[PDB]
């Protein structure tokens, strides 16, 4: 796949069309038999690993090969959950950058990789539990909530336990709906439950981003609106000195 | 009359949501940094 | 809702049950039913229409019989289900007989 | 009757019977199936919490490991409610409440 469906398929972060196959663990290459089934072995002393190609399989690796963990074995796309899993979010994230913009770049668009790099970063934005603080362990929770119950439970109030959390790859569209805020999770689809959930549990909002406010009308919290700024205030010379004249009587 | 038109305060529309919601039951109160319900009613 | 707000803080099998309690007949056993039916009182459970009426109310179904026919039954008689009351209508309950307005003295 | 002589061995309302002179026990209990949203109303209002916060956090430690999933999603909404201060009772209106006028003219 190529183009703006290509585009989809990585932020919406899915399984892609072609999923290339990529090597679990690193070790030395062994195909095996091109005309009944065709098939790739990754193997060392200990581990095997035994890949069952369609034999349409465009696999560029000549026998014999040394390889490394999770590095591609088929050609084709990546599926950016078994990357995850199997090299890491970081290794995760700069492949979804570098691979969005060859569409952009291969097209003909420049535009910074910065720009893809803030959104990628909200696609990796969760986590889920292993082991609870104070929930239940199947939780999907925002990874600096669970952040202040980590390396705060042992800085001060120590205690409990610091939390263990894993990595999980939400598709951006996915990395919508799962926001710590009602009033936007609410204009989705389903609003009812948003707002049965939300209302049963104290659920605060915070009016963090912009949607939220937004939608109560609220003054936008970026830019004129940015607490960093909005706050100051200015005075004249000759004004400043009618402060000098009523300030100590 | 000509002067620098508004500042509006409290947004209608904030004061319309607020309401649609009681309406149904579901408290929703606000409240200011320190914590503490700040009211947006009055009128 | 989706998963059952309130038919989750009282089991009663996610709805229908949650469902019926108030109008499709079926009555919950609120507190401290103190009753037999099949096996004890269900405590925090449902009840049909006529389960009801048997538990508190008390089963008491006619059998009304045709002009001219003698009955088959004595006065103080303990009689059960599947026992012919008359050789006009039967017994769907098991319970004692008495004479509702006599023809022949 | 009697004084303190003929017992009764079985729950029931009672008929006394002048002509029949006998006493009659119908079988019945005195249980409080009461019905409709009020039934509910009272199950959620006669419900100890942090107690059932036991009940599930020792519905960890030694379950039959089937369906385990099914006590975890009462859970969420157990603690859910616990903690928010959300007296669950209020699932279910005594008053409604009615929007003003002109926000819907």
């Amino acid at each position: 796949t190529q183009g703006l469906p290509r585009v989809i398929e990585l932020f919406e972060a899915r399984r892609p069309k072609a999923k290339a196959v990529i090597s679990e663990i690193d070790g030395v290459v062994r195909i095996e038999e091109g005309e009944d089934r065709l098939s790739v072995f990754v193997e060392s002393e200990g581990f095997s690993k035994e890949y069952k190609l369609p034999k349409d399989a465009r696999l560029l690796v000549k026998d014999g090969d040394y390889v490394e963990a999770g590095q591609p074995l088929t050609r084709g796309a990546i599926d950016p959950h078994q990357l995850l899993e199997a090299k890491g979010p970081e290794a995760v994230e700069r492949y979804l950058v570098d691979e969005i913009q060859k569409v952009y770049r291969a097209q003909g668009v420049k535009l910074h990789d910065k720009h893809i790099e803030i959104v990628v970063r909200q696609m990796l934005k969760y986590v889920e539990v292993t082991d609870p603080g104070d929930s239940r362990l199947l939780e999907g929770q925002v990874l600096e909530k669970w952040d202040v119950e980590a390396l705060n439970e042992r800085l001060i109030a120590e205690g409990k336990v610091p939390v263990a959390w894993k990595p999980l790859l939400m598709g951006v569209t996915k990395s919508a709906l799962s926001t710590k805020s009602w009033l936007s999770a609410a204009s989705f689809q389903n609003t009812t439950h948003v707002l049965t959930e939300a209302a049963i549990a104290g659920k605060k909002d915070e009016l963090i981003g912009l949607k939220e406010n937004v939608i109560l009308g609220r003054l936008i919290p970026a830019g004129t609106g940015s607490d960093f700024v909005r706050f100051t205030q200015v005075v004249d010379q000759r004004t400043l000195k009618a402060i000098e004249e009523a300030r100590k009587e | 009359k000509g002067e620098d038109v508004p500042e509006p305060s409290v947004p209608e529309s904030f004061r319309v949501l607020v309401k649609e919601l009681q309406a149904l039951a579901l408290d929703v109160q606000t409240l200011d940094e320190k914590d503490n319900p700040v009211d947006i009613f009055e009128g | 809702d989706v998963p059952s707000k309130i038919g989750t803080l009282l089991d009663l099998s996610a709805t229908e049950l949650e469902q019926v309690l108030y109008f499709n007949k079926y009555i919950v056993l609120d507190p401290k039913g103190a009753v037999l039916d099949g096996v004890p009182v269900e405590k925090r459970q449902l009840l049909t229409d006529e389960e009801y009426r048997e538990l508190r109310y008390g089963k008491q179904e006619t059998y009304p019989l045709p002009a001219g026919v003698d009955a088959l039954v004595k006065d103080g008689e303990e009689v059960v289900k599947g026992q012919e009351l008359a050789p006009g209508v039967v017994s769907r309950m098991d319970g004692v007989a008495l004479y509702r307005f006599p023809r022949r003295v | 009757a009697d004084g303190g002589k003929v017992k009764s061995e079985i729950y029931g309302r009672v008929e006394v019977d002048l002509v029949r002179n006998v006493v009659r026990v119908v079988e019945s209990y005195d249980i409080d199936a009461r019905m409709g949203a009020e039934a509910i109303q009272e199950l959620l209002k006669e419900l100890d919490l942090e107690k059932l916060e036991r009940e599930l956090l020792e519905e960890m430690k030694h379950p039959s490991r089937a369906r385990r999933a099914k006590a975890r999603k009462r859970l969420e909404v157990v603690r859910a409610f616990l903690d928010s201060g959300n007296r669950p009772e209020w699932m279910i209106l005594e008053a409604v409440p009615v929007l003003p006028p002109d926000l819907r003219p």
